[PDB]
RNA sequence: GGGUAAUUGGCGCAGUUGGUUAGCGCGCGGGUCUCAUAAUCCCGAGGUCGUGAGUUCGAUCCUCACAUUACCCA
RNA sequence: GACUCGUUCAUACUACAGUGGAUACACCAGAUCCCAUCAGAACUCUGAAGUUAAGCACUGUAAGGCUUGGCUAGUACUGAGGUGGGAGACCGCUCGGGAACACCAGGUGAUGAGUCAG
RNA sequence: CGCAGAUGUCCAAAGACAAGCUCAAAGAGAACAGAAAUCUCUUGUAGACUAAAAGGGGAAAAGCUUGUUUGAUUUCUAUUUUCAGAACAAGUAGAAAACGUGAAAGCGUGGCCUAUCGAUCCUUUAUAUUUGCAAAAUGACGUAAAUUACUUACUACUGUGCAUAUAGAGGUGUCUGAAAAGUUACCACAGGGAUAACUGGCUUGUGGCUGCCAAGCGCUCCUAGCGACGUAGCUUUUUGAU
RNA sequence: AUCCGACUGUUUAAUUAAAACAUAGCAUUGUGAAAAGCCACAACUGGUAUUAACACAAUGUGAUUUCUGCCCAGUGCUUUGAAUGUCAACUUGAUGAAAUUCAAUCAAGCGCAGGUAAACGGCGGGAGUAACUAUGACUCUCUUAAGGUAGCCAAAUGCCU
RNA sequence: CCUAUUAGCUGGUUAUUUUCGAAAGAUCUCUCAGGAUCGCUGGAGUUGAUUAAUAUAAUUUUACCAGGUAGAGAUAAUGAUUAGAGGACAGGGCCUUGACCUAUUCUCAAACUCCCAAUAGGUAAAAAGGGCGAAAUAACUCAAUUUGUAUUUCACUCAUAUUAAAUAAAAUAACUCCAAGUGGGCCAUUUUUGGUAAGCAGAACUGGCGAUGAGGGAUGCUCCUAACGCUUGGAUAAGGUGCCUAAAUAUUCGCUCAUGAGAUCCCAUAAAAGGUGUUGGUUCAUAUGAACUAGCCCUGAAAAUGGAUGGCGCUAAAGCGGA
RNA sequence: ACGGACCAAGGAGUCUAGCAAAUGUGCAAGUGUAUAUGAUUCUUUAAACAUUUUAUACGCAUAAUUAAUGUAAUAUGUCCAUUGUAGAUUUGUGGUGCCCCACUUUGCAUACAAUACCGGUAAGCAA
């Protein structure tokens, strides 16, 4: 006995039962394998900025509490 | 397929530079009677039960791959390289 | 048997137009790109390196990576009940700066001065676009000698 | 996979034997007792399956026809 | 009046014609040297006797091509409705969208940056 | 079990880079030379060539001829095609190292692009200043002292054989991968109208019957009786198809 | 009058009584004995056997008459053996610190060389040619281990029929 | 006795009401009467919204993009194909028929293309953001301790109450966990492949049957209206108003006579060819002669128990086309 | 298409092991009194009650990673508790009606990213 071998009848009714879902729209993505020699420099820039910020905040704390 | 017997290429062992190599062909080598698998099989085959393992019979391929053996001439370390399967292979012949 | 190759079914898609063969111009190599830009993927068959896949010919996305001669693009694709983000890596000849955005940019720039002027005179400004609507009444002058009468035609 | 033999004029084969080498029959034509002239003597084209240290090898490291018996965990 | 690097990539191409040479662009005179071939033809080098014949620039053909409008034409085709017509093959109505070839007429370019002469 | 076809290969160059050049074909012309040998000249948007099916691409080149070469090299990521968005495999964009070519900008991680292939277990060779073999030793008493000996301090490099980590290879074409010949007319069991051998049902190619037109036959004369070349139906007393 | 079986005999208890089985006659094979042939048994021991080639055991055909053609290439069975290739354990030797590793040698089989068809079985095509046609004694050619002989037939054996 | 051996296979599998509600596709499989995996469904739980907003959308609008199907063409390329015409190497001794070239001419393509729709697709339409300045951090980049580029910090400012275009019982949202049942399908309009065709076999979009009853089609799983808690009253849809049968032997115009009339989706068969039946219309020839055209009717029209516009019957229709 | 002549009684997702998710309960860097022993426990009681007169039975958890010899989580400048964007709650002013807005203050859970550190591997050095 033979049988059917293909149809996509009823497939987009099943697709629309729970709608067509969408991507998530995040704010950041991972830079794992992207352009190097540019993100290593960025790591250095951010370390310098953080050093300056923390030193100013710590100095302000030191004089405020005396 | 015609491949010359010498070749100047990168050496990955002990001197990270292009040096002069010799090229030959790799061969299997004979199974040794004291390896662990062969000892296990030879013990399993004794006794009163006939054959104990499968024996392949449905052969399909007619060629083999042509892995080459390279050897640095400054250091004496070696390395393997695979080529596509072919039917006729020559190691140093008359040029076109 | 079945034949689903990488370039199957692209006989007319990937062919040059009439009297327009040959490689690209030299100014194509001076185009500027930046992160987050909108871009169109149009395959150019006379450059065989880094061609896109069949599906993506004619789609639009955003840039997430720039290299020596390549660009990464984020593109949506429908799979059977959802939409997936695809990461497409193509070479620079198959890339074109998208024009889908320009009306919004011109609108912003032009509306800036109207807002600045209206607030400078302290007026009330409306800047949203207007949908075409119903038409008002008017008085149309027409000499009687200019109206031509018609009627259905006989068969021939 | 293993052991043995074997490849030497066109055909069947000898030889082949380290500073010693390549022949016979057969096949093809020449001078010949010129009444089947059977039988034939003197002549030529004629060759070592292919590599190489070591010189001169047929010794020897490898692969290429073929033959004999036996062997088999991807 | 001319040149160098570009952009549109035929309104910029093709075939015949006419006109032009202050400086420039060329053809042009040679082979010692760098260089190159069978061949100083080409390529490379060194020059300044001659010429607008040719390249080049502008213009002309009831020129071919190309390009822009008009017409072909609400024609061919087509989305939605119909207990519409017709044995069928096929074809109208209601609410909407809408070509192509051919033919006729005009056109044959425009421009960024930097210099030379006067 | 639609249509026209192809695959289990091939290449030390038919791979990489640079430079010079232009191809098929036609016309006219030159001793032997003729339809076709080799020479000049005009025209030439590819009508040639590019390993192999078909499609796409290609002219100061991707084609032809030269010159120099081994980027067909070692290691790692982000990912595309099939898709469960698993493997394999085949691709795209990149990073670290050492090189080729070219004056240089650059190009090169095989073949102008789309096919040309393979798990666990076992075996086999390569790599390592990384490991093991269950109370211990094997280079070596090495180098300095001291003895009257079971003396003290220092050291990257330590027996045969086996095992193990990492990389390639030996194959499963029923190609996500069992080690596998027949017969039953003496026959058994679980099932199947998911499936054959009758009647019935839809169809009517084939079988059978009836029509339309008028070339010609009928001595003469289209139609008393017929009717070639072509065309419209009916039936289910044949055989098919399902 | 034709077919089959020679005859008397036997058979599927309960769907087949026959052309089926048996039979006398014919042919072939093994074996000279308690160390033999054929067969039983776990082992010890047994059957034929109270036997001895005019015997016991294993097959085929099927009275009398008249006959029994060709093939030993294939598959079986059988005969000879240190000229002879391959083919185990044991054994001997070499090396090594030893476990190993590597060599050498008259078992039977197969191979090499023969026999055998009343063993299993096998036993061909094309073309021309005689005083009318028709036919082909005759000839040429390809080819097998051998090419269906004496006979017999639309037969319980021939599709076309 | 082992033994209640094993079965991807047949048969069966016990109280009520209420709420939600499927699949018969896909990948792999000694797989095709099986299974695992995705999809479709239920139940728990948190995070949100409750502010006529924002997130959101099987829908439009405005801006932009990609395409080679319908159509067309053959004088544009490739491949087919009929016929003459005009010009300047074969032929029987200045002429056949040719050959070659030039402009034409009849007809074509799923595996042809100069051109090219309708429909169907994709991206965008502002506050965790945009614009404009200054300063600081880098081992990156550049000829550049200023060249640029990220990032960070301070200033100023960009429509809202009509919400940066319309509309919206748009939050009935988003996301985790644990699981069932399915993986033999079929039918209708439009598109479409094989076949003479089929209530045949095989695909596409949507709606259904299955899983679903009510009114109509006489009857009928899939057609038309319309989807379902228990009632009272009103007014409809589809379809009907001579009797069967609730409601017109209603009104107002035409046509038709049948010795086998006719009677509306699916739907329950009819053709070529004919008519001096009757009714309208067009074109020719001085009230006659023709030639065409299309409505109803008629010939063409033969099967087996006795029978079917559903029945009776109907002709100043109770038939056909309208109002 | 198959089973069903009729009536009464009987008649089919259960038990044990082992794992997970959900939920209720107790305690919490711990938690669970194993086998036993004790008691003025002994119809019931085969239940219930107890724990050995700076306190090392065992399981799971509190630390990972590697074939393995093994090695093992900011680092001593400060008991401090890494960085940013959005975000519940709190603090101070003003607007319209304790609620919602605007500014200001604090910054849970969680989502998306960055950074430092531990074990294996590669690379560069290397007694
Ligand atoms: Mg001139
Ligand atoms: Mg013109
Ligand atoms: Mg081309
Ligand atoms: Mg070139
Ligand atoms: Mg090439
Ligand atoms: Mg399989
Ligand atoms: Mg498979
Ligand atoms: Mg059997
Ligand atoms: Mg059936
Ligand atoms: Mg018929
Ligand atoms: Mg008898
Ligand atoms: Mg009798
Ligand atoms: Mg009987
Ligand atoms: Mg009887
Ligand atoms: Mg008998
Ligand atoms: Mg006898
Ligand atoms: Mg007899
Ligand atoms: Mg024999
Ligand atoms: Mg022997
Ligand atoms: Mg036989
Ligand atoms: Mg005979
Ligand atoms: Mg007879
Ligand atoms: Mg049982
Ligand atoms: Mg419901
Ligand atoms: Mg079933
Ligand atoms: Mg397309
Ligand atoms: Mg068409
Ligand atoms: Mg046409
Ligand atoms: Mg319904
Ligand atoms: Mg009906
Ligand atoms: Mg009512
Ligand atoms: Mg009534
Ligand atoms: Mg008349
Ligand atoms: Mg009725
Ligand atoms: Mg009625
Ligand atoms: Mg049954
Ligand atoms: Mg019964
Ligand atoms: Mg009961
Ligand atoms: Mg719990
Ligand atoms: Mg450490
Ligand atoms: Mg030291
Ligand atoms: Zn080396």
């Amino acid at each position: 006995a033979k049988s059917k071998n293909h149809t996509n009848h009823n497939q987009n009714r099943k697709a629309h039962k729970n709608g067509i879902k969408k991507p998530k729209k995040h704010k950041f993505m991972s830079r794992k394998g992207l352009d190097p020699n540019f993100f290593r420099n960025q790591k250095y820039c951010l370390k310098g900025i953080q050093k300056k910020k923390k030193e100013l905040k710590l100095k302000a704390k030191q004089e405020k509490n005396n | 397929v015609n491949v010359p017997k010498t070749r100047k290429t990168y050496c990955s062992n002990k001197c990270k530079k292009h040096t002069m190599h010799k090229v030959s062909q790799y061969k299997k080598g004979k199974e040794r009677l004291s390896s662990l698998g062969r000892r296990r099989y030879d013990m399993k085959q004794k006794g009163f039960g006939g054959q104990t393992k499968p024996v392949f019979k449905k052969k399909a391929k007619t060629t083999k791959k042509i892995v080459l053996k390279l050897e640095c001439t400054k250091c004496k370390k070696k390395r393997f390289q695979t080529m596509k399967r072919c039917k006729t292979f020559e190691m140093g012949a008359d040029k076109k | 048997g079945k034949s689903r190759g990488k370039r199957s079914g692209t006989r007319y898609k990937f062919s040059k137009k009439f009297r327009k063969h040959g490689e690209c111009t030299a100014n194509k190599y001076l185009e500027k790109l930046n992160y987050g830009d909108y871009v169109d993927i149009v395959c150019d068959s006379t450059q065989q390196k880094g061609m896109p896949f069949n599906y993506y010919h004619g789609k639009t996305g955003k840039i997430f990576h720039i290299t020596k001669r390549g660009v990464g693009v984020l593109v949506n694709k429908r799979v059977k009940h959802r939409i997936e983000q695809k990461k497409v890596c193509v070479r620079i000849e198959h890339v074109r700066k998208s024009r889908c955005n320009e009306d919004f940019l011109l609108r912003k720039i032009k509306n800036a001065e109207l807002i600045k002027e209206a607030k400078l005179k302290n007026e009330h400004i409306n800047i949203k676009r207007k949908t075409e609507g119903p038409k008002p009444a008017a008085m149309i002058k027409v000499p009687p000698s200019k109206i031509i009468t018609i009627e259905p035609l006989p068969f021939y």
